[PDB]
């Protein structure tokens, strides 16, 4: 076999670029950043009808001021979300005030490259890290394997990424409303989606300055599907 | 081929191939270009983004009040190597009351790396780095490579396409050597030698970073609108 | 703490423990009960240093408990007591021993016989017909020498522990806020509302 | 077929490793020779100094342990002073441990156990050196004792090592049949240097100079190695005879 | 048996008005009764226009300001700059104290 | 210690260590949890090549993690006996640090977790085994089914199934089973489990176990007559 | 096959490939010398100018030990710098335990060792350099030279690189021509032309000198580098004698 | 590094089985068939050893059947080497038990800890599994006599009647069709012998190449006996039931 | 740096064969012939002291070892690896017995350590099995006198009389046509000395054979008197010279 951190001879480390490979697969989640806050909505696909689609958790707080969407090895992230929880609490504890959302990422990317022969891979997930702060606002960051993070805009990730990506570098400008944001993630995710969106297996969530991080309803996300069911029919 | 599958092992004529991999990630790796005169020392670093929605990828860091560095290749590598750096100038001040020297800021990064290059397990670090500072004996300008390799230039580039603000400032030598007393012209300089790497793509706002130190000048950063004089 | 006091009759195990906690010169409450249910046939009662007691108590009804669920089987009263004495023998010789001085009432479902076990905070354990922990022991055991049949009821029993109570009550320098009562036979183990 | 790279059984019942590392105490190519006299031990070995530039005073395979003990190598030079540094500081912690001084064959019994641990735990090499360990024994008297790669020792009358050590080898055996005794029958160790110059003359077919050869020798209470003109005063005394 | 602990004397005094706070402090510095110095500053800028003083044992003074200092320049590094707000610098400070509760710095703190 | 990275990334993004232990989970027995208005019912598969066995002391297939809630599974059984025993650790681990037993969700969540450990740590394998968790949160009516799986992912479910065989039972519970009204009752669910079984078992002898949990920690195994009236009502209504 | 692959693996010749490999590297770095003296020893190496950017002085090679051993290297630079480190280190703890310094043939056998211990292992990786090291102590001056497989000798002349055949044929003629001796100052004269005539193997880019020197008479037994006028003076011997 | 030399002992194949475990199942398959079988009234363990050597001493020998404690014991098939390992641990397990509770241990209870050991080897540390099958034959005042058998996977099963090591699928058969529920001890004796018999690969079972033993009730009043068979006790009862 | 082989260097194969267990058999196989004969009132263990070279000296060379004074042991194949099993069986002696018991082990209990010191490298990390069988004598108060044989796989046999290496085969043979449970402890020294005799080639006398015996105390060997219970070793090398009487009347 081989070294689990060696390197390629373009310059890559193996294993970072196959965990890559296997975001890919994922289920879809998409972020947009506005002025009036950031959602994140996410691509639930159940595996089968037998499974009750409320229990799949791929939409998690981390402090009432940050939430994250995730997509790839789900279960990977489990202890990704454990130490973002924890870094954002202890921060609160040592200095008596909310931790800035750029430190919190940076802290999550910080594991990302403790593997090798630390654990004994890298994580299999990718995370979409979106909060508020005084100093900068709001923010959506995309937090990957290789240990790198990049702020977005927006930003999709997931087997229909490119695909959505490529329709978000077109609708979104710098003076989006937050109700603006919530339907065109719904749009977004009903294109690139295998069966049928509707409230059941697709999940929206919103964090502002005012009321904090917030997972939707499935009521309240069902008439966000029906307002932008009607829109589309009126032009 | 059948020697490059660990850091821990030559090929038959004397190459270690996992370390010229990790060279290779510095190649990739957005360009960036360091030069100094007599007074001051300056940065310059073109950033990248992954598309227009993205942020630009930050290039410098700030180690201490005199002293910083920017990267090419692995980014995580160079939080790594500059929070080293961060914890050797500290560890100079607190115990001896001392700022670091540039010089020994270079020698602890050799050694660092080389660690990594003769052990089973590990892996080289794969990012290239340009040291610059200001200590008791004027301006310095260092070059890391991840090969252990450390080098004091008068100015130099590294990343894709440096080949053509290296040989931009081997000419422009002379002239900006002297160019003591005068921040705004030695950057004017370094921002004239990475446009010789430049394909397609211009200097905009969000694009450009510049960072300088010097006599009467702690380390600084400069990004956005800072740098829309220099355009 | 202070005072824990155990009989065993003909069919059955009674536990009787003091319910005050004090701290100071201020009897912080009046009402606490100062046992642990091991397993559905074994009580543990317990005195000794503050925090010690329910810390170590409650320790042990986790280990019984997770035996029970692993096995599918409740332990005997013999074997639990083993099981106390031996984490009590440990202790003794560590950095902060636990001073925790138990009675272990049980029924053994196999034997069908009641079974009382005194164990000290030094691990020192022995099988009685009536026991009794710190100072409880210089006043009621003369009574129980005297009154004490190895035949008695349940009933019986409760009039006989009602008169080392009394006894207490009337010769020892602390008010002990009155006893909570328990009954350990084959059925299970009930408290006593009224005494 | 990794069983030849690490110490694990071949097929055949081999450690291939240990075998290798047999063949490269000839690396050398350099000839040891060891016998016994009635007071003393002594031993010799070829001194080959190719390069001018070399500082011929540096150039040796013969090493003082202790006082009373000697040793002399057959293989490359590092793994050589690896395996005299580690014997030095066994028999300083043999005399400190049991307040007497290490006896040569206990030393290479030790020697020769550190070198079975190598030939059966697979992380470390085995040394690729022959070791020759000489002494004046208080209880045995002189001893000759040898160690190798695979971790065997044995006592030895005499012995020789190198790649034409069975030319020595039988020359030795072909005297002690006609001597009919297990030693050099001789006074002063001088003359027991002259005998093993002289059979080693013999046997390889060369003629030496001073500085050809190395010399150690090894009375009761002290081991020692001989200069340039302690050996040509040696050489002079067989020329004149 | 050596005694870890030591006493340099002097006095410190802090107050706040609406838009303004003072940190004032004795110079002098002392052991049983003798002067070790008319002039040894214990008040100290530590950034971010937070004043810090330690005042007891000197040694155990200086060791804080001296961490504190450091946890400022390390909060810069860590956080983009930002600026440490007294509250923060106050709970950070606590931090610092209780980390060593089982062999105190033996000194009164005041920013 | 041994440290040897086992379960790594491939070219195309799969993790063969954490897949072929699924591969060891579909050669297991078939185990099968559907759950009603008002309870959750356990069925499992035991294969009749082994006779002679001793059903008295045979380690039963569904264990109790603690009185309310159960255990079963499809996999290595050496590699559950690991999983159960954690999971019975840390219930009373859980009882005794927050004064109150796990919920289904927590114990469920625990497990799976164990499972994920093992598929991103030095020296180990991935456990062969995927888990079927069911049982009633404390002073809660609500019945509640979780499943888990070897790469550590976990779910809740109204019925599903594990093991060999799984997918055709599946196919049977998807269309058999309606979200809008579970069954109503005890005998309703228990039927409804053994007619999922009896579609891939063989005989309806001494090969289905079924063990049912009720509110409370109510939980009782079912002896073989008892199952023996299910396979013969559901039989004489088949031919038709 | 596969012999190679391995570190500490024996051939079926006897030999450790992985250590010759390490050799081969030796061979592609810069010439580096040293030169034996009547009361002590010279350092002198190649340093390639591969820019107009290089700050001339300001990239030294050549470094002390303790205060009174010179330690100079061709090859993987980085490795040479962790021998030094561990030379340094081996140092101070012989100082600490016997106060005196450490005297050259001590010195060079805790190299000796820690290079050969990077040969049992195949978890480590053999040196990537040739180590020429010297100085003066209680009983005189001494010249060594280390390689990759842990083998050291002492030295009247030494040289490593890629000019070193070249530098040992112009080594040997001093040996010959100075029977009785050569002087320090000659001896830094030496070195310069030495290092110039070996750069006719290396002779695309052009070149830096540097020299050191340890003499109980000229620098009172301690380690210092050679500048300046005493620099300029042997630049222009040099430079004298290619022409 | 090391990685070359690593043979990887604890990982699975493609189709889900774990390479070392089959593989010393396929040991265990060449060595001496061991028997166990239940009875109302006892336990009966029998054991083929391995081809006998005549200058073998065959009194002062112990091959297949050990003692645990007072109330089990167990017969091996595979590696007696791995074997001893094993049972020293299951000895000292059984009196740490008896140390904690003062009661004997209770028989799954020390078969299922001694399976979790085999099974950590399959699962964790890199090392070889051990080439081992154990049959468990023991009382207790809970289940009364029990047998259980455990392989080199970690797993155990209970049994009534039940067979290890060579020739297991022709025993198994001949066991299945004879054993009955309402038997006997002398019974099972018989039973056990006449497989071994039918299933050897020698050409006639003789008192030589048998360890034998029961674990009866038969002592004096509510107690159980352990009753390790000499050489002339086993040539006896070979005769007895017409073998020899 | 450290020991970074810490898995099994020994595995199964395909068919269930322990490759490297079977090989150091095969190293076994190659050495030279060691045999045991178990008497009533002793047991002899005997082999050929294969010299290296004639410039050896090959009383210094030690195949036959005391391990307690009324054990004794002798091997067949790799000879370092005996030497460092012997000084292991030593120190387990005392370590795990003598300074718990304030006595010297059985026979059957010291061969059982030395079993599981050999096991050990079949399985533990990094490590190659030993490359040679032992046959131990011993004797003790309550087992009387007995004999036992240890593989490398760990695996030990009681044995009435046996061979092990080179001539194994027909040695064995030539013991069973010859042994009887009657034999006198003389009577099984002259027919280990007509077993040694067919397997070894060239010189046959007391300097290339190496014989000892489990017998009788001898008090003379003790070192002290005084003390009544303590009676000497069991456990005797014969002499060069007492081997040479016994071959004349051969
Ligand atoms: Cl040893």
């Amino acid at each position: 076999d081989r070294g689990v951190s060696t390197f390629s001879p373009e310059g890559r480390l193996f294993q970072v670029e196959y965990s890559l490979e296997a975001i890919k697969l994922g289920s879809t989640a998409i972020g947009i950043a506005t002025k009036e806050g950031v959602v994140l909505g996410v691509e639930k696909r159940a595996t089968s009808p037998l499974l009750e689609s409320d229990s799949i958790e791929k939409i998690v707080e981390i402090d009432r001021h940050i939430g994250c969407a995730m997509s790839g090895l789900t279960a990977d992230a489990r202890s990704m979300i454990e130490h973002a929880r924890t870094a954002a609490v202890t921060h609160n504890l040592y200095y008596d005030e909310d931790i800035n959302v750029e430190s919190l990422t940076q802290s999550v990317c910080d594991l990302a490259l403790r593997f090798g022969e630390l654990m004994s891979r890298p994580f299999g997930v990718a995370l979409l890290i979106a909060g508020h702060d005084a100093d900068d606002g709001y923010q959506l960051f995309h937090a990957e394997p290789s240990g790198t993070f990049y702020r977005y805009n927006a930003k999709a990730i997931g087997s229909g990424s490119e695909g959505a990506q490529a329709e978000l570098l077109n609708e979104w400008h710098s003076s989006l409303t937050l109700k603006e944001a919530e339907l065109l993630v719904l749009k977004i995710l009903k294109q690139v989606m295998e069966e049928k969106l509707d409230e059941n297996n697709a999940q929206l969530s919103c964090i502002t300055k005012q009321d904090g991080f917030k997972i939707y309803d499935n009521e309240k996300t069902a008439e966000l599907i029906k307002e932008l069911k009607e829109k589309e029919a009126a032009e | 081929n059948n020697y490059d599958g660990d850091t821990v092992t030559f090929s038959p004529t004397g190459r270690l191939f996992q370390v010229e991999y990790a060279l290779e990630a510095i190649k990739q790796g957005s360009v960036t270009v360091g030069l100094r005169s007599n007074t001051h020392a300056v940065l310059v670093a073109l950033k990248r983004n992954a598309d227009e929605l993205s942020s630009y990828q930050k290039k410098i860091i700030k180690c201490d009040e005199h002293m910083g560095l920017s990267l090419a290749g692995l980014a995580p590598d160079a939080r790594v190597l500059s929070n080293y750096l961060r914890q050797q100038c500290n560890y100079s001040s607190l115990v001896f009351n001392r700022k670091l020297a540039v010089e020994r800021a270079g020698h602890l990064l050799c050694d660092k790396a080389q660690k990594n290059t003769q052990s089973y397990g590990g892996r080289p670090y794969g990012v290239g780095l340009l040291i610059i500072g200001y200590d008791k004996s004027g301006a310095h300008l260092l070059e890391f490579q991840p090969s252990g390799n450390v080098t004091e230039l008068y100015g130099t580039a590294i990343g894709a396409r440096s080949q053509g603000a290296k040989t931009y400032l081997e000419r422009t030598l002379d002239t900006f050597i002297k160019i003591d007393g005068n921040p705004d012209e030695l950057i004017k300089a370094g921002v004239e030698a990475i446009s010789q790497s430049l394909r397609d793509e211009s200097l905009t706002v969000d694009n450009l970073s510049i960072a300088i130190v010097g006599k009467d000048t702690p380390f600084t950063i400069y990004d956005g609108e800072a740098v829309a004089k220099y355009i | 703490m202070d005072i824990i006091l155990g009989i065993r009759v003909q069919d059955s195990v009674i536990l009787a423990s003091s319910k005050a906690v004090t701290r100071g010169i201020s009897v912080l409450k009046d009402s606490d009960d100062k046992t642990r249910q091991l397993s559905p046939h074994t009580l543990m009662s317990f005195a000794g240093e503050a925090g010690d007691t329910v810390q170590f108590a409650e320790y042990i009804q986790a280990n019984i408990q997770l035996y029970s669920i692993r096995e599918d089987y409740e332990l005997s009263p013999q074997a639990v007591s083993s099981f106390v004495r031996q984490e009590l023998a440990k202790s003794i010789r560590s950095r902060r021993p636990y001073q925790v001085n138990v009675l272990i009432g049980g029924y053994d479902k196999k034997k069908n016989k009641p079974e009382l076990y005194q164990i000290d905070y030094l691990g020192t354990k022995v099988e009685l017909p009536y026991g009794a922990h710190g100072y409880s022991g210089f006043y009621t055991f003369s009574l129980l020498d005297h009154h004490y049949r190895p035949d008695m009821t349940t009933e019986e029993g409760l009039d006989l522990l009602k008169l080392c109570v009394q006894e207490l009550e009337k010769r020892m320098p602390m008010d002990f806020k009155g006893v909570i009562v328990k009954i350990v036979d084959k059925d299970g183990i009930r408290q006593v509302d009224d005494f | 077929g990794y069983d030849r790279h690490i110490t694990i059984f071949s097929p055949e019942g081999r450690l291939y490793q240990v075998e290798y590392a047999f063949k490269a105490t000839n690396q050398t190519n350099i000839n040891s020779l060891a016998v016994r006299g009635k007071d003393c031990t002594v031993v010799i070995s070829q001194k080959k100094v190719p390069d001018k530039l070399l500082d011929p005073t540096t150039v040796s395979y013969i090493f003082c342990i202790s006082r009373t003990i000697g040793m002399v190598v057959n293989g490359p030079i590092p793994d050589a002073r690896n395996a005299a540094l580690r014997a030095k500081a066994e028999a300083a912690e043999f005399r400190y441990k049991y307040g007497y001084d290490m006896p040569c064959d206990v030393l290479a019994k030790r020697m020769a156990n550190l070198s079975q641990i190598y030939t059966q735990r697979a992380y470390m090499r085995p040394l690729g050196v022959i070791l020759t360990f000489v002494s004046v024994d208080e209880e045995l008297g002189p001893s000759i004792y040898k160690t190798d790669p695979a971790g065997y020792y044995v006592g030895y009358k005499a012995t020789a090592t190198g790649p034409k050590q069975q030319e020595i080898t039988t020359n030795l055996e072909n005297h002690f049949k006609k001597s009919k005794i297990d030693h050099i029958n001789e006074e002063s160790w001088e003359k027991v240097v002259e005998f093993a110059i002289t059979h080693m003359i013999d046997a390889l077919g060369t003629e030496f100079s001073k500085n050809d050869l190395e010399v150690g020798v090894a009375t009761k209470d002290k081991f020692f190695t001989l200069s340039a003109e302690n050996i040509e005063e040696r050489l002079v005394a067989i020329a004149e005879q | 048996q050596f005694n870890p602990y030591g006493d340099n004397g002097g006095t410190i005094l802090g107050i706040a008005g609406e838009d303004f706070a003072v940190l004032a402090g004795d110079t002098r510095n002392i052991t049983d009764y003798s002067i070790n110095s008319r002039y040894e500053p214990k008040v100290f800028d530590c950034g971010d226009n937070i004043v810090m003083s330690a005042n007891g044992f000197a040694a155990d003074g200086d060791a804080l300001v001296k961490r504190f200092k450091n946890s400022v320049k390390w909060y810069h590094f860590d956080h983009n700059d930002k600026k440490l707000s007294i509250n923060s610098a106050a709970r950070n400070i606590q931090h610092l104290l209780y980390g060593k509760r089982f062999f105190p710095y033996y000194v009164h703190t005041i920013i | 210690g041994y440290d040897r990275a086992l379960s790594i990334f491939s070219p195309d993004g799969h993790i063969f260590q954490v897949e072929y232990a699924l591969e060891a989970v579909k050669r297991g027995t078939c185990a099968v949890g559907v759950k009603g208005k008002n309870c959750v019912v356990l069925g499992c598969e035991r294969r009749s090549t082994l006779k002679l066995q001793d059903t008295r002391i045979t380690p039963s297939k569904v264990s109790k993690i603690d009185s309310h809630v159960v255990l079963s599974f499809s996999g290595l059984n050496a590699d559950s006996r690991i999983l159960i025993e954690k999971a019975r650790v840390e219930a009373q681990s859980h009882r005794l640090t927050l004064e109150d037993p796990v919920t289904v969700e927590y114990l469920t969540r625990y497990v799976a977790g164990v499972q994920q450990r093992y598929t991103q740590s030095g020296g180990v394998r991935p456990f062969g085994v995927s888990t079927l968790i069911a049982g009633f949160d404390p002073r809660d009516d609500e019945p509640k089914l979780y499943q888990t799986e070897p790469s550590g992912i976990y779910s809740s479910w109204s019925a599903q199934t594990i093991g060999r065989n799984s997918k055709t039972v599946r196919e049977f519970l998807e269309k058999n089973y309606d979200r809008k009204e579970p069954p109503a009752t005890v005998e309703e669910c228990v039927k409804l489990t053994v007619r999922s079984l009896l579609e891939v078992v063989q005989t309806g002898a001494k090969n289905i176990e079924i063990t049912v949990v009720k509110p409370d920690s109510d939980i009782v195994a079912l002896s073989s007559e008892e199952i023996n009236q299910y396979v013969t009502q559901i039989e004489q209504e088949k031919q038709e | 096959t596969g012999y190679d692959l391995s570190n500490s693996v024996f051939s079926p010749d006897g030999r450790n490939f992985q250590v010759e490999y390490a050799v081969k590297a030796v061979e592609n770095g810069t010439t580096s010398i040293g030169i034996k003296c009547n009361d002590g020893v010279v350092f002198a190496v190649e340093k390639l100018i591969t820019s107009k950017l290089l700050v001339p002085q300001k990239n030294v090679k050549i470094q002390v030990v303790d205060r009174h051993i010179g330690c100079v290297y061709s090859g993987l630079i980085p490795d040479g710098r962790h021998l030094v480190n561990r030379g340094r280190e081996e140092a101070a703890s012989f100082k600490k335990l016997y106060k005196t310094p450490i005297p050259i043939p001590a010195f060079a056998d805790r190299l000796g060792q820690y290079v050969q211990a990077h040969t049992l292992y195949n978890s480590v990786r053999p040196f990537g350099v040739s180590t020429i090291f010297g100085g003066v102590d209680k009983n005189g001056a001494h010249l060594y030279m280390l390689e990759p497989s842990g083998s050291y000798w002492g030295y009247k002349g030494a040289a490593t690189g890629k000019g070193r055949q070249s530098a040992k044929a112009e080594l040997e003629k001093l040996v010959d021509h100075h029977p009785e001796g050569l002087s320090a100052r000659e001896a830094v004269k030496q070195a310069a032309k030495i290092i110039y005539l070996a750069h006719e193997d290396n002779k695309e880019k052009d070149f830096e000198l540097e020299i050191s020197w340890c003499s109980l008479s000229e620098t009172n037994g301690l380690h210092k580098f050679v500048k300046g006028d005493l620099l300029q003076e042997a630049i222009d011997f040099a430079q004298k004698e290619i022409n | 590094g090391s990685r070359r030399y690593d043979s990887r002992t604890t990982i699975f194949s493609p189709e889900g089985r774990l390479y070392q475990v089959e593989y010393a199942l396929e040991s265990i398959s060449h060595a001496g068939t061991a028997i166990g079988i239940m009875a109302s009234d006892g336990i009966v363990l029998a054991a083929e050893r391995k081809v006998t050597s005549t200058l073998l001493e065959q009194d002062t020998s112990t091959e297949k059947l050990y003692k645990l404690n007072d109330k089990i014991a167990v017969a091996v098939a595979g590696l007696t080497a791995d074997a001893e390992i094993l049972i020293n641990t299951a000895r000292i397990h059984a009196q740490n038990y008896l140390k904690t509770y003062n009661e004997d241990i209770p028989v799954e209870i020390l078969v299922r800890r001694l399976s979790d050991i085999k099974q950590g080897y399959t699962q964790h540390g890199g090392l070889r599994p051990f080439g081992v099958s154990f049959i468990y034959a023991g009382y207790d005042d809970r289940y009364g006599y029990q047998l259980y058998t455990s392989n080199p996977s970690g797993n155990y099963t209970g049994w009534k009647a039940i067979s290890v090591g060579a020739n297991t699928s022709a025993a198994q058969t001949l066991l299945q069709m004879d054993y009955k529920d309402d038997m006997k001890v002398d019974d099972a004796i018989e039973l056990a012998l006449k497989t071994l018999s039918k299933t050897t690969d020698s050409s006639a079972l003789t008192y030589d190449r048998l360890e034998f033993a029961t674990i009866r009730k038969g002592a004096n009043d509510g107690e159980v006996y352990q009753k390790i068979f000499k050489p002339q006790e086993i040539k006896d009862i070979l005769v007895k039931t017409g073998i020899t | 740096m450290t020991d970074r082989y810490s898995f099994s260097l020994t595995t199964f194969s395909p068919s269930g064969k322990l490759g490297q267990i079977d090989y150091a058999l095969t190293a076994v196989k190659q050495g030279v012939t060691s045999l045991g004969i178990k008497a009533t009132n002793g047991v002899v263990i005997a082999t050929e002291k294969k010299s290296s070279s004639p410039l050896a000296m090959s009383e210094t060379l030690s195949k036959v070892s005391l391990l307690t004074p009324d054990i004794g042991a002798v091997y067949s194949g790799m000879g370092p690896d005996y030497r460092v099993l012997v000084d292991k069986s030593r120190k387990v002696a005392h370590t795990s017995y003598k300074r718990i018991y304030g006595e010297y082990p059985p026979t059957k209990l010291l061969v059982s350590e030395v079993a599981k010191i050999m096991q050990e490298a079949t399985q533990s990390g990094g490590v190659r099995p030993f490359g040679v069988s032992l046959l131990i004598a011993g004797h003790d108060e309550f087992n009387g006198f007995s004999l036992y044989q240890v593989d490398p796989s760990g695996s030990y046999f009681p044995w009435k009389a046996t061979a092990i290496g080179k001539g194994s085969v027909a040695a064995k043979t030539f013991l069973e046509k010859r042994w009887n449970d009657e034999l006198e402890l003389e009577d099984a020294i002259h027919i280990a000395l007509l077993t040694l005799k067919e397997s070894v080639e060239g010189e046959f006398n007391g300097d290339t054979i190496e014989l000892a015996i489990i017998g009788d105390e001898n008090p003379d060997l003790l070192g002290y008197t005084g003390i009544p219970t303590d009676k000497g070793p069991r456990f005797r090398k014969l002499t060069s010279q007492e081997i040479n009487d016994r071959l004349e009347a051969l």
